[PDB]
C-alpha cells in the first residue's frame, strides 16, 4: 500500500487545477460512494 | 364570540390560571390530519433508511479490521461490529413500519427513536438539518395520540378507534414547524444572503426559464433567489396559521419545496415539509374529504362518524385535570422554549465556534455559506528521530468535514497519534495548514500551523486559541478580484492568497505550470527563490516571474495582513491541445480529399480507428482517439430520451434496496445460526451483488 506518506515535491503544490465542489453541506452524502 | 377568539382559537382568559391552561391544552381535537401526518412520515422514512441512512453502503463504512479515524460526538461512544449494525438498522425498519402502520405505536417509536439518536450521535460527519428535524419529529411523535384514527390499534382495541386527542399534540408540531420556517428566515439575514453571494449561480437552472422572460440573470439571480427565499420563510411561518391566508400561503410554500425537491438533492426533506403543510388546516379535513365520495368507496376508507370521547383530554360539562395533562402542558411549553433556545445556545459551547457558530446541523441555517479549499498539508516530526515527513490529506478518513472544525481536527490528530506507530514513526508532532475560502473571499489559513494539535489545548467550553480570525475587513474586495476573474482567457487561472504577519508560504511550481507569475495586490511581502539564496522584496503593485520546477517561499512582512495573487497557465495542456488541433485539421483535410499526398504510417491508424495488425498508436494518438470517444458518448448522451432514464432510476433504486434486503438477511443468518464456511459466503455476496435485469 503505502499511500499514507507522501513527497515534499507534490505537498507543497498549492498550484494544482481541479474541479469545483460546492460543499453546501446540505445534500446527501455528497460524493457517497467516492468519499 | 371574540375577535381574537375567532382569529387565534383561545381567548385571554384561559391563561389566567394553570387549571384554564391545562384545560386549554387538553381539549378535545379531532385524530384525522395527526395521523396522516404520521403514516406519510413513517412512509418516508421506511423509503428513507435504504437510501441516506447507509443501509446499501452499510458493509463498506464499518468494515471490520479496516482501522479509519471516527467523529463521535463523544468519545465513548464506539461502533458495534457489522452485523449487530444490520440488526440495528433492521430494529429501525420495523420501528418505522409500526408508526407507518400505527402497531404497537409507542413500542415502535422508541424502536425508531433510539437506534436513529444512536446513528446520529455516532458521526459527526453525517449531520443535516433535515436529519435533526427527523429525530425531532419521531421524539415529539411517541408521547402524542397519534394511533387513534387510521390505525392497526383501533382494530384491535375498541378504546383507541376513532376517538379525540388533546389539542398540544398539534399544536407542537405547529411550533415546530413555524420555528423552522421562523428562524431559518431570520438567520438568512446575512451580509452574504441579502447581497447575492450564498447560491450565486443557482439561477442557470431551467427551473427559472420563464423569469428570465422578463429578468435579467443577475436581477433574477438576487430578487427571486435571495430575497424570495427569505420573505418566503418568514411569510410562510406566519401565513399559513391565519384562516385567511392559508390557501396563497399553501401555493407558494408548495412550489416552494418542489423547486427546492428539483434543484437540490437534499433527499425526503422537501416531501417531509409537504406532508406537514396541511397539518395547519382544520384537524378534520381528511373526514370531510372521505365523505365527498362514492359509497361504495366509503366501504374501503376510514370511519367517517363523530369520534367517540378520550380519556386523554378534560371536557366541560366539570373534570378537575389529571396527572399526564399537566405533564402534556409542561413538555410543550418546555421544548418549545427549548427549541427558540438552542439555535442561539453559542456562547456557551465556545469550543466548537470557528468562522461559522456552532457544529452544522441544529441552526436551521441552509445554503447560506460555501466553502473552497485550495490546500491542505499535514506534517509530521518524529520524536526520536527528528525526520520531517508528509502525509496525504485525507488518510484514514472518510469524510471531508474535519477540514472546517478544530473538535474534529483534535480527534483527528489523536486518531493519526495512535495508528503511524504501525507504519515505524515514533511519537509524533502533526502539524496542520489548511487554506479555505467562504463565499467568495481570499484564500487564508484557518489553524495556526505552528501549533501541534496532538498535546494542544481543546475544551467544549472555552475558545480555543488556535484558530485564526477570518478577516471580514477584505469583504469588499469580492467585487474587485471577481472583475480579474472575467479579464483572464480559456487557458489563464487565478488563485488569490491574504497572509498573517510574521507566516510565510513555502510553494513548489510543478515543471508543466510555466509562465506562472505573481502580483502583490496590498501590503508588503518578500519573495525568496532557494535555489540560488536570492530574495527581493515586492511593493504594492509589482509583478515577478517565478521559476518553474523549483521552490520559492512568500514572507510577510508588515504589521497588517498582506494580499497577493499567483496567475498561471499550463503550458503541456496547451502544447498538447494544438498539436492535436493540427492533427484534427489534417485528419479533416484527408477525410474533404485535400492534402493528395500520402498520410503518414501514423495516421493511417487513425482513419482505421482500430489497433489491429499494425505498430502500437503513439500516446498523442492514444489521446485523439479517447477524446473522440468521449465526445460521442457525450453526444449520444445528451440525444437521449426522457422514458429510458426514468427506466433506468427506477432499476437503480430497485437495485439499492435488493442489496440492502439480501446483505441484511445475510448478517441476520450469521448472527442466529453461526457463519458458515468461507465459499458460501463469497457465493453470496457474489449473489447480492448482482445487478437486477
Ligand atoms: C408562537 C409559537 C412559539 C411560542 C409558543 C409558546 C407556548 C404555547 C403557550 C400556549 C398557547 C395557547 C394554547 C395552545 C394553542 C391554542 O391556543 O390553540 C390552537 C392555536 O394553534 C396552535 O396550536 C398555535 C401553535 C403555535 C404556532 C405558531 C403561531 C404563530 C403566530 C404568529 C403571530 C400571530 C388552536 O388552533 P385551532 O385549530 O383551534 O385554530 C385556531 C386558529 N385558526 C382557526 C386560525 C386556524
Ligand atoms: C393527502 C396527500 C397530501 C400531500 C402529500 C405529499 C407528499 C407525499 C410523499 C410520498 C412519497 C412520494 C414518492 C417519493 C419518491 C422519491 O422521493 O423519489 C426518489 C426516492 O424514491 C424512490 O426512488 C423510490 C423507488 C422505490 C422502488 C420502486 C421500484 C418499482 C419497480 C416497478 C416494476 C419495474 C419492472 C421493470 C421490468 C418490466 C428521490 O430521488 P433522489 O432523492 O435520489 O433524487 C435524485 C434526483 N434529483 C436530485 C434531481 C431530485
Ligand atoms: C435554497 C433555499 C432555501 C434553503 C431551504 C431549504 C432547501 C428547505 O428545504 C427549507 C425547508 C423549510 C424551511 C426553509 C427551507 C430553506 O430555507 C431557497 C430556494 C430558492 C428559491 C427561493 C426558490 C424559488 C421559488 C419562490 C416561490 C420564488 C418566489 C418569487 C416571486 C417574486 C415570484
Ligand atoms: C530572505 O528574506 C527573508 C524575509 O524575512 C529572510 O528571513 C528571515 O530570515 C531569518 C534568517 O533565516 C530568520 O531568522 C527570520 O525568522 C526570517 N523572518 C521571518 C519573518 O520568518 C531570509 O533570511 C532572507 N534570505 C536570504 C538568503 O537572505
Ligand atoms: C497541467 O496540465 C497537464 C496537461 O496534461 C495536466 O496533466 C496530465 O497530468 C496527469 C496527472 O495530473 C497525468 O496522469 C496525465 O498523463 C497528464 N496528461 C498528459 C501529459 O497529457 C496536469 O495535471 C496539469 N496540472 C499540473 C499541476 O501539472
Ligand atoms: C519498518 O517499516 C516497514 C513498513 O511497515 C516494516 O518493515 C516494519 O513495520 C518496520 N520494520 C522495522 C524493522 O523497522
Amino acid at each position: 500500500l503505502d499511500s499514507v506518506f507522501s513527497s515534499s515535491e507534490r505537498a507543497h503544490q498549492v498550484l494544482r487545477i481541479r474541479k469545483r465542489a460546492n460543499s453546501f453541506l446540505e445534500e446527501l452524502r455528497h460524493s457517497s460512494l467516492e468519499r | 364570540d371574540s375577535r381574537i377568539g375567532k382569529l387565534l382559537g383561545f381567548e385571554w382568559t384561559d391563561l389566567s390560571s394553570w387549571r384554564r391552561l391545562v384545560t386549554l391544552l387538553n381539549r378535545p381535537t379531532d385524530p384525522a390530519s395527526l395521523a396522516v401526518f404520521r403514516f406519510l412520515f413513517g412512509f418516508l422514512m421506511v423509503l428513507d433508511i435504504p437510501q441516506e441512512r447507509g443501509l446499501s453502503s452499510l458493509d463498506r463504512k464499518y468494515l471490520d479490521g479496516l482501522d479509519v479515524c471516527r467523529f463521535p460526538l463523544l468519545d465513548a461512544l464506539r461502533p458495534l461490529p457489522l452485523d449487530w449494525m444490520y440488526l440495528v438498522y433492521t430494529i429501525m425498519f420495523l420501528g418505522a413500519l409500526g408508526m407507518m402502520l400505527g402497531l404497537c405505536y409507542r413500542i415502535s417509536c422508541v424502536l425508531f427513536l433510539l437506534p436513529y439518536w444512536y446513528v446520529f450521535l455516532l458521526d459527526k460527519t453525517s449531520w443535516n438539518n433535515h436529519s435533526y428535524l427527523y429525530g425531532l419529529l419521531a421524539f415529539q411523535l411517541t408521547f402524542m395520540d397519534a394511533n387513534h384514527y387510521w390505525s392497526v390499534d383501533g382494530l384491535l382495541n375498541a378504546h383507541r378507534r376513532n376517538a379525540h386527542v388533546p389539542l398540544w399534540n398539534y399544536a407542537v408540531l405547529r411550533g415546530q414547524i413555524f420555528i423552522v420556517y421562523f428562524i431559518a428566515g431570520v438567520k438568512k439575514l446575512d451580509a452574504d444572503w441579502v447581497e447575492g453571494y450564498s447560491m450565486e449561480y443557482l439561477s442557470r437552472h431551467w427551473l427559472f426559464s420563464p423569469f428570465k422572460l422578463l429578468l435579467s440573470e443577475e436581477l433574477t439571480s438576487l430578487l427571486v433567489v435571495h430575497w424570495g427565499g427569505l420573505l418566503l420563510d418568514l411569510s410562510a411561518g406566519f401565513l399559513l396559521f391565519f384562516d385567511v391566508s392559508r390557501s396563497i400561503g399553501l401555493f407558494f410554500v408548495s412550489y416552494f419545496h418542489c423547486m427546492n425537491s428539483q434543484l437540490f438533492s437534499i433527499g425526503m426533506f422537501s416531501y417531509v415539509m409537504l406532508a406537514s403543510s396541511p397539518l395547519f388546516c382544520s384537524p378534520e379535513w381528511p373526514r370531510k374529504l372521505v365523505s365527498y365520495c362514492p359509497r361504495r368507496l366509503q366501504q374501503l376508507l376510514p370511519l367517517k362518524a363523530a369520534p367517540q370521547p378520550s380519556v386523554s383530554c378534560v371536557y366541560k360539562r366539570g373534570q378537575k385535570p389529571g396527572l399526564r395533562h399537566q405533564l402534556g402542558a409542561a413538555f410543550t411549553l418546555l421544548y418549545l422554549l427549548e427549541q427558540l433556545f438552542l439555535p442561539y445556545s453559542h456562547f456557551l459551547t465556545q469550543g466548537y465556534n470557528n468562522w461559522t457558530n456552532g457544529l452544522y446541523g441544529y441552526s436551521w441555517d441552509m445554503m447560506v455559506h460555501s466553502r473552497s479549499h485550495q490546500h491542505v498539508k499535514i506534517t509530521y516530526r518524529d520524536g526520536r528521530t527528528g525526520e520531517l515527513g508528509y502525509l496525504n490529506p485525507g488518510v484514514f478518513t472518510q469524510s471531508r468535514r474535519w477540514k472546517d472544525h478544530a473538535d474534529m481536527l483534535k480527534q483527528y490528530a489523536t486518531c493519526l497519534s495512535r495508528l503511524l506507530p504501525k507504519y515505524n514513526v515514533t511519537e509524533p508532532q502533526i502539524y496542520f495548514d489548511i487554506w479555505v475560502s467562504i463565499n467568495d473571499r481570499f484564500q487564508q489559513r484557518i489553524f495556526d500551523p505552528r501549533v501541534d494539535i496532538v498535546q494542544a489545548a481543546w475544551s467544549p467550553f472555552q475558545r480555543t486559541s488556535w484558530v485564526q480570525p477570518l478577516l471580514m475587513d477584505l469583504s469588499p474586495w469580492r467585487a474587485k478580484l471577481q472583475e480579474i476573474k472575467s479579464s483572464l482567457d480559456n487557458h489563464t487561472e487565478v488563485v488569490f492568497i491574504a497572509d498573517f504577519p510574521g507566516l510565510h508560504l513555502e510553494n513548489f511550481v510543478s515543471e508543466d505550470l510555466g509562465n506562472t507569475s505573481i502580483q502583490l495586490l496590498q501590503g508588503e511581502v518578500t519573495v525568496e527563490l532557494v535555489a540560488e539564496q536570492k530574495n527581493q522584496t515586492l511593493r504594492e503593485g509589482e509583478k515577478m516571474q517565478l521559476p518553474a520546477g523549483e521552490y520559492h517561499k512568500v514572507y510577510t512582512t508588515s504589521p497588517s495582513p498582506s494580499c497577493y495573487m499567483y496567475v498561471y497557465v499550463n503550458t503541456t495542456e496547451l502544447a498538447l491541445e494544438q498539436d492535436l488541433a493540427y492533427l484534427q485539421e489534417l485528419k479533416e483535410k484527408v477525410e474533404n480529399g485535400s492534402e493528395t499526398g500520402p498520410l503518414p504510417p501514423e495516421l493511417q491508424p487513425l482513419l482505421e480507428g482500430e489497433v489491429k495488425g499494425g505498430p502500437e498508436p503513439t500516446p498523442l494518438v492514444q489521446t485523439f482517439l479517447r477524446r473522440q470517444q468521449r465526445l460521442q458518448e457525450i453526444e449520444r448522451r445528451r440525444n437521449t430520451p426522457f422514458h429510458e432514464r426514468f427506466f433506468r432510476f427506477l432499476l437503480r433504486k430497485l437495485y439499492v434496496f435488493r442489496r440492502s434486503f439480501l446483505m441484511t438477511c445475510i448478517s441476520l443468518r450469521n448472527l442466529i445460526l453461526g457463519r458458515p464456511s468461507l465459499e458460501q459466503l463469497a457465493q453470496e455476496v457474489t449473489y447480492a451483488n448482482l445487478r437486477p435485469f
